[PDB]
């Protein structure tokens, strides 16, 4: 999908590509340790201002940034309780695999559906123009993925209805 | 037990945003006067249809500071109202004639309008965001990331 | 809290034992196996489990075992195995009952998190307790549930089809710094019996036939170089076993030195693995000597055996004599340096009537206690904190 | 499984063991079931004698609708004094047992079938009274509407068979109507339950399944149940109505139809759980395709050649 | 901007109100692989829909989910709406109010279920379900006329005067372009070309589109083609084989005028139109004959306007004008008419809105729509 | 890494997945001595395998354990696999998964005993048994085509579209390079030269591999060799004497296009390819015709791609283009394709694993490898 999200995802792509200017940074509060400074927040001068990009009261991105780390968190469309359950569960499979999607958090920040942490090491050892293409191609497709799952849920609600009702 | 008692907050006082950005010299009532004279020029520019001269004059001063939310919000209300009243084909003629200082005031406040969708129409701010970044380049977002937090 | 009999499920690598707290045997004991296929989509409805899923290998289903080495490791299969356990066999309503689940001591936090989100979000059960399985197996040893029959200090050796682990418990507390675990048990000795039948090229070496030759024919001898020599001197020890093939015809298998060399996997695990070199009697001494000093007389005095793979003929006596040999040699080194005598230590390895399913009988006996509803994760705690509520190890020392 | 068994599997397997056994052991076994029901199976006087007993909160209502005459008809000589704490009890003797393997099989079936034999009494009362009204209506077709009108209010059965349900049914000369006042209290099952109940009604409106009972649904009650106790319109219940016509309970079908209509709400409850097991296997398929959208961000490097166990290797 | 879909019984036409023609036109098809995938790495996909299924068809069994204008497989129809929204138009369904289109005298259950899916599965903000023939008068610029709509699944007449429809004089006939493909597959066998599969059906649909016509007099055209090769044509199959086609070139479309060819007992499209006009009130007949409007792809055969004018002139009284307006855009004229209706200033009050649906349930549709 | 072991009926071809080409290529032969072993000591062995047998052959009864792609002699086939792993690759097979192969339409028991020997004798950690004409299509860089594989013992066609095989359209023919070798002995006998023994069968194979070629038009080539010196040339035996041959050079390969020469009733390889394309669904036939893929050593004759394109273009409709894809490395394409496959990351989910074999028994290959 794209054409209704096109204004929004060009704002997110442009914010996120301006945000992903990361660097190696050894921590100022602990010796011989680097830490993702957006996630610890203990030294304020190397944080950048947290920016929101947003289409709607439901659909939003929060972008938080720092000298060696970016945290990106999104709320996606959930217009009925079937999308609340289908989204909330789908993101728990998608974050349950975070060890193999290297940029995922294992938990969202409070009040967001899914959250990403792009650390310096990822922008050194992965293609950072393909990182934002993955974040954006996720935000385009996830509404089509979830809407398709509520079709398959209706399809099984019929399967069991016909199979029960046709043996009287 | 002791492991959880923080001491860094009381034995190693950290920097403050006013150490990193110089504090505003103008007093709270001195900016509250300076904004309250400009908002009527912007409201008038909409009522006479010259909304683009509304933005040019409204954008001539910007309120900032943790002491002034009750007038930063009024300035943002006037700015989002003025952005919602400029014709989309006039935008490329406005943006190419803005200074890099004015552009960095536009895109700084559209990221404040995009932070509050339950009070502002995002659809027109995202349209201004595409046009201001396509015309003036990606560095105009980087100057927002780096900007003062009490803007 | 609900008053309904808590449901008890010991999902082993070999057998799932299912039932309700306070009954005198499991309602079901059947293999932890699921049969699956290998214009609406229904391939996730067509599956079978347990004794009714062995019947399906010839009907073109693929059997798989979703627990390996004591841990759940296919979560699609284990969720379908639980739904079918709850709604076909136990025929219960999860929203009415507390559940006791079991896992090994060294399971990953990720498996308790996945178990909790499946129980609370898929089935919506009233509350859950995820018991460390050998901690329960001590409670099968008692002559009754009553307080005077309890003996809350003893080492417990558990050995199922997929893991053996030794848990010391004293005065009702699990000494978590001293747990020993070895992922070599009833299935690894089956693959060894199978491997021997196959090297001799016997007519049948299917898993079900090695599984049956273990529990029919095998035993723990005193020492294998004398037992190999005995099989030359004493030729009636080569048993002949009649096996029926997958396709319904007779065969005959000669069973040889696997009659002793297969159970020897516990007492010489170098036979099975390069990685787990320490034999079970010395693995038990490492448990009791790592444990704090005042409980050691109590931990040796009562070594409970548990789990099906401890049932081999002469297993308890081999463990007792090899552990007594390790222990009195160490005490006699200490008498040597002093010149004084000692009272020694009595070592008792306790085989008992409920040894085949001791973890289930332990879970059943614990879950009857009025306090049990307070030890569960209630679904109210799940709705507050999410599945991370199950992630903390109860047993080991945790930082924070 | 696609549809629930009607009998309790455990009692079927257990009695199939003891009826084959050369040497019975003792037992003491409480056994839960759906709708809050609970069995107790034990050997109290001898290993030779099995006492099966049943506990069910609505059994006092079922005794009003003629249950004891149906259970005395089915279990005959095996009926026993109710066990203390249980509503009904049956004592089967393993030495006095029936002769043939097909008698043993049908007795082990019949005893495991106890939940649907105790809950069948109001359905047989309705089917046998519809057979009287069908003859009276065939005596005078102009009186028939008034016989239906009085039987709709005088011959109505209601069973509060679990605390979030009611089954209400009544005879009229060509049908038995049965209404499930059905509610899902667990909120994630209430959300899916709207889909499962809606698509159940929409399924009946297709050419393929017209032979089935006329199902109908609402959330307020059918006009003839609006003053039954425990039926309340506002409390987010749904009112699934089945109209069984004379062709849905003809003598070959009656027993399957009673067995199959009681299990209704339990198949929806089971299939709501078994739909979470489906949505999960469909979610982890889309996760495994988002992996490909991230994999194009890893730069191409060959990981070095290794043996199967991950140890390093030296060839090619 | 509102959406408008004509969920055709054989082509989906979809787009936005105020455009001159459909944004997306694609086969109303879903296909599943009939064979086993042996390649790894290939993008194996459990169902294809629209143009992708039509393109891959040699390995697919193809289903149409709409039969005679009635949706009969809802799961494969929900796939098609998800394809119209997320893949073809590529706009989220929650953003735009949406005009759907339906044939007259359908099941009530078809229009209720199509409402319940749109509000509770696609979460649309508002929707309306217009009758396909009523939209053909908007496209033709009329307020008086008798429509003759004929698609893949259904053929129907709706007579209308000064915007008042006459719902007692609607004639509807479950014979249209699908039954003409099924019959062309049958009579192609008589020349020796065996077409059998759901994919060979799509070759025989294409032969029907490329070569067929309606002959101005069938007994004369039969006696012509029985003497001569001059009426024959040849079509190259996707196999590179050429078939050559004889009197079955025009004996196929004649099924519309002679339904007894496919065994069914009904008036052909000429008599069923005349019977619709003769059911109407006598003062309006004199204008229905003058404003006879055609629509839908089965009205595209060469010569069908002249055949239809010849037959209505033989039935109707000779003293008055018979005038048939079959416009050149008529292939999409239901959608084009829907894009006008959804664009009117006076229509924006007539949508079924989400807040107005969920206080009444899907039975709201029968008391706002025709 | 994983081994790829294409145990073909004429050559074992073995090596490591992701390696460029097979590193262990040798005769699929076990030789046993046939003479008085008089000199005591001397390093004598009870049997010899591969190139160790081929170089000693003047004293050995050479026999292939495998015939028409079916293992006939397992006690010697284990000897070839043992030579492959321990002598030719010099690995321990218990450390590496093996991708094996077989031709389609083989016995079920061939595939079972071949998995059983890999798990129970070679103790392999995981294994898989790919269809040879699927592997040859990876080695072509394609996901649709019709692979004509032809080796020493079997020739077969497997038509594939979008990675779906059409298994009803698979053709096997039990005719390949060993039958052309046996026929070359039957026609060399007519000029003057007798070759008889299992060792002399290798001398005539070494003639066939470098003197023979495919005539573009056999009946005119036959008249040209019967009237000129230019088609004749000569080969020098181990015994130093010279063999001169003429029309035998193209009569030998022609057996593939005319199996009637060796007494078979069948289509030739050209008509067997067309009979497989014409068994497929009508929409895929164009994409099969433009992607015929030659593979295996019997397709190495000079001019066979020109001849194959000529004969298929005469059978196919003239309306559409035919291509025969015949790379210079088609000598090894089944191994090359197994070396692609065994390195694809989804493939590591598809192996039969040791633990899964131990639990399921040898029938696991029937419900995992196809
Ligand atoms: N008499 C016996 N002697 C030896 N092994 C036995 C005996 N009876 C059962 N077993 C073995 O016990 C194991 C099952 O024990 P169990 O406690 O149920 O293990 P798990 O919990 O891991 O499934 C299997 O390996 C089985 O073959
Ligand atoms: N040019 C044409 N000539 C003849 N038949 C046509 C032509 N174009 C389309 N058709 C036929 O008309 C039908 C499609 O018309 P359409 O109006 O889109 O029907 P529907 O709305 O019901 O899907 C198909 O049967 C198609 O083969
Ligand atoms: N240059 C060639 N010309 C003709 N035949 C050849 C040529 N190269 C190899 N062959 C023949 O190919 C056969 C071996 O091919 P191969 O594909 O390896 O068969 P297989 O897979 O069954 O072992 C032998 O008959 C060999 O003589
Ligand atoms: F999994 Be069993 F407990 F070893
Ligand atoms: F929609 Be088609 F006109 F039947
Ligand atoms: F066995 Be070879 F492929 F003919
Ligand atoms: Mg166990
Ligand atoms: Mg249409
Ligand atoms: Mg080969």
């Amino acid at each position: 999908m794209s054409n209704t999200l096109r204004p929004y995802l060009n704002a997110v792509r442009s914010t996120l590509t301006a945000s992903l200017a990361l660097e190696e940074f050894s921590s100022e509060i602990v010796e011989r340790q680097s830490q993702p400074e957006v996630e610890v927040g203990r030294s304020p001068e190397i944080l950048l201002k947290p920016l929101v990009v947003s289409r709607n009261e439901q659909e939003q991105c929060l972008i938080e940034s720092s000298v060696n780390s970016v945290r990106f968190s999104i709320r996606i469309k959930q217009v009925d309780e079937i999308e609340r359950i289908l989204v909330r569960k789908f993101m728990q499979f998608l974050m349950g695999r975070a060890e193999s999607f290297f940029i995922l958090r294992r938990k969202p920040v409070q009040g967001y559906d899914i959250s990403f942490l792009i650390t310096n090491y990822h922008t050194e050892e992965m293609l950072k123009h393909k990182l934002v293409d993955f974040i954006i191609e996720f935000m385009e497709e996830v509404d089509a993925e979830i809407s398709e799952m509520k079709l398959f849920l209706n399809g099984r609600a019929r399967l069991v209805a016909e199979t029960y009702l046709s043996c009287f | 037990t002791f492991r959880t008692l923080d001491v860094d907050s009381i034995t190693e006082p950290v920097l403050t945003e006013q150490d990193i950005f110089p504090i505003r010299n103008e007093t709270a009532e001195q900016v509250q006067a300076a904004v309250s004279q400009l908002i009527p020029q912007a409201r008038s520019a909409i009522q006479t249809g010259n909304a683009l001269q509304g933005l040019k004059t409204l954008l001539s001063y910007v309120p900032y500071g943790n002491d002034v939310q009750e007038v930063r919000t009024q300035y943002l209300n006037a700015f989002v109202d003025v952005l919602s009243n400029i014709r989309a084909a006039d935008i490329p003629a406005f943006v190419k004639e803005c200074s890099t200082e004015e552009i960095d005031n536009i895109v700084n406040f559209i990221y404040r309008g995009l932070a509050n969708p339950q009070a502002y129409n995002s659809s027109v701010l995202l349209n201004w965001h595409e046009k201001v970044v396509e015309i003036s380049g990606i560095g105009c977002i980087v100057r927002v990331l780096n900007s003062r937090p009490d803007l | 809290a609900s008053f309904n009999v808590p449901i008890i499920m010991d999902n082993g690598t070999g057998y799932s034992k299912l039932g309700y707290a306070g009954n005198d045997a499991p309602s079901y004991v059947f293999p932890t196996v699921i049969a699956t296929r290998s214009k609406r989509a229904t391939e996730d409805l067509d599956f079978f489990i347990g004794n009714d899923a062995l019947k399906k290998a010839s009907a073109g289903y693929s059997l798989d075992y979703p627990i390996r080495h004591g841990q759940i490791e296919n979560w699609d299969h284990m969720e379908r195995f639980w739904q079918q356990s709850l709604f076909k066999y136990l025929r219960c309503e999860p929203e009415d009952h507390y559940f006791l689940l079991t896992e090994p001591p060294l399971n990953p936090p990720e498996n308790r998190e996945n178990t909790a989100e499946i129980m609370f979000e898929s089935f919506n059960c009233a509350g859950l307790y995820i018991a460390v399985q050998a901690v329960l197996a001590l409670a099968a040893s008692w002559t009754s549930s009553k307080v005077t029959d309890r003996s809350l200090t003893g080492t417990v050796v558990d050995s199922g089809d997929g893991v053996t682990h030794i848990i010391p418990v004293a005065e009702g507390y699990v000494i978590g710094s001293s747990i020993k675990t070895m992922p070599l048990a009833g299935r690894d000795v089956t693959y060894f019996v199978q491997s021997l039948l196959r090297d001799r090229n016997e007519p049948d070496s299917s898993l079900k036939t090695a599984e049956r030759i273990k529990e029919e024919c095998c035993y723990v001898c005193p020492d294998i170089v004398k037992e190999f020599s005995r099989f030359d001197r004493e030729p009636d020890r080569y048993l002949k076993y009649a096996s029926e093939s997958i396709t319904g015809h007779s065969t005959t298998i000669d069973v040889g030195f696997e009659r002793f060399l297969a159970p020897e996997i516990f007492f010489n695990p170098e036979i099975a693995s390069s990685d787990f070199l320490t034999p079970l009697p010395e693995l038990v001494d490492n448990v009791v000597q790592s444990s704090p000093i005042d409980v050691r007389k109590g931990l040796y005095k009562n070594i409970v055996l548990s789990g099906g793979s401890t049932l081999f003929k002469n297993f308890g006596n081999r463990l007792q004599r090899d552990l007594k040999r390790i222990v009195d040699e160490r005490i006699h080194r200490s008498e040597m340096l002093s010149g004084a005598k000692s009272g020694g230590v009595d070592v008792n390895v306790i085989s008992h009537k409920r040894q085949r399913n001791a973890v289930w009988f332990g879970g059943s006996l614990l879950a009857q206690t009025p306090e049990f509803g307070s030890y569960c994760h209630t679904k109210a705690d799940y709705e507050e904190y999410g599945a991370s509520i199950a992630r903390r190890y109860q047993i080991f020392g945790n930082s924070l | 499984m696609l549809s629930l068994d009607y009998n309790n599997i455990f009692i079927y397997e257990l009695l199939t063991e003891r009826f084959s056994s050369e040497n019975p052991s003792s037992i003491d076994q409480v056994v839960t079931d759906f709708d809050g029901v609970t069995f107790h199976i034990s050997t109290p006087e001898e290993k030779t004698k099995i006492l099966i007993s049943l506990s069910m909160k609505c059994y006092p209502e079922l005794v009003n609708y003629g249950t004891l005459d149906l259970l005395k008809q089915i279990y005959g000589a095996y009926v026993h004094e109710p066990e203390m704490g249980y509503n009904f009890s049956i004592l089967i003797d393993l030495q006095q047992l029936p002769a043939t393997d097909e008698e043993k099989e049908q007795l082990a079936m019949s005893i495991s079938m106890l939940k649907r034999n105790v809950l069948a009494a109001p359905f047989h009362r309705a089917f046998t009274k519809q057979a009287e009204l069908a003859d009276l209506a065939r005596k005078d077709p102009e009186n028939a509407p008034m016989l239906d009108k009085q039987a709709t209010s005088q011959e109505l059965m209601a069973i509060h068979y679990r605390d979030e349900e009611t089954i209400v049914l009544w005879p009229e000369h060509d049908r038995v109507t049965v209404v499930f006042s059905t509610k899902f209290r667990e909120e994630t099952d209430r959300i899916f339950g709207k889909v499962f109940l809606q698509e159940f009604v929409d399924a009946r409106r297709r050419p393929a399944i017209q032979t089935a009972p006329q199902v109908l649904f609402s959330y307020d009650p059918p006009l003839e149940i609006r003053d039954i106790q425990g039926i309340q319109k506002g409390d987010d219940f749904g009112f699934v109505t089945f109209v069984l016509f004379e062709r849905h309970f003809t003598p070959q079908n009656r027993e399957d139809c009673i067995s199959h209509i009681q299990v209704f709400r339990n198949t929806l409850h089971f299939h709501i759980k078994a739909s979470k097991a489906y949505m999960h296997q469909r979610m982890r398929k889309r996760v495994a395709d988002f992996q490909k959208v991230l994999n194009r961000a890893k730069p191409d490097v060959e990981l070095e050649r290794k043996t199967a166990t991950g140890r390093s290797f030296v060839r090619a | 901007t509102a959406l408008v879909c004509d969920n055709g019984s054989g082509l989906v036409k979809a787009g936005f109100a105020g455009d001159d023609a459909p944004r997306a036109v694609f086969p109303s098809i879903v296909g599943r692989p009939r064979h086993q995938g042996v390649m790894v790495g290939m993008g194996q996909k459990d169902s294809y829909v629209g143009d992708e299924a039509q393109s891959k068809r040699g390995i697919l069994t193809l289903k149409y989910p709409i039969e005679h204008g009635i949706i009969t497989n809802w799961d494969d129809m929900e796939k098609i709406w998800h394809h119209t929204f997320y893949n073809e138009l590529r706009v989220a369904p929650e953003e735009h109010p949406t005009l759907l289109t339906e044939a007259p005298l359908n099941p009530k259950a078809n229009r209720e279920k199509m409402t319940q899916i749109m509000f509770e599965t696609f979460n649309v903000p508002a929707m309306y379900v217009a009758i396909q023939a009523v939209l053909s008068l908007y496209a033709s610029g009329r307020t008086t006329g008798i429509v003759l709509d004929s698609g893949d699944g259904v053929t129907h007449n709706v007579p209308i005067y000064e915007g008042y429809a006459l719902p007692h004089a609607i004639m509807r006939l479950d014979l249209a372009g699908r039954d003409l493909t099924d019959y062309l597959m049958k009579i192609l066998t008589e020349r020796g070309y065996s077409f059998v599969t759901t994919a060979e059906r799509e070759i025989v649909r294409d032969i029907k589109e490329k070569l067929c016509y309606v002959a101005l007099d069938f007994e004369n055209e039969m006696a012509t083609a029985a003497s001569s090769s001059s009426l024959e044509k040849s079509y190259e199959l996707p196999d590179g084989q050429v078939i050559t086609i004889g009197n079955e070139r025009f004996r196929c479309p004649e099924t519309l005028f002679q339904p007894s060819f496919i065994g069914m007992e009904s008036a052909g499209i000429h008599e069923t139109t005349y019977n619709s006009i003769m059911k109407c009130d006598i003062d309006i007949r004199k204008d229905l004959y003058a404003n006879n409007v055609m629509s839908g792809g089965t009205t595209m055969y060469p010569g069908i306007a002249d055949r239809m004018q010849k037959e209505i002139t033989a039935l109707a009284p000779s003293t008055m004008k018979i005038k048939i307006i079959a416009p050149p855009e008529r292939k999409y004229s239901v959608w084009i008419g829907g894009s006008i209706l959804a664009s009117l200033s006076t229509f924006q009050q007539m949508w079924i809105t989400k807040q107005e649906y969920d206080e009444a349930g899907p039975s709201i549709v029968h008391r706002k729509c025709f």
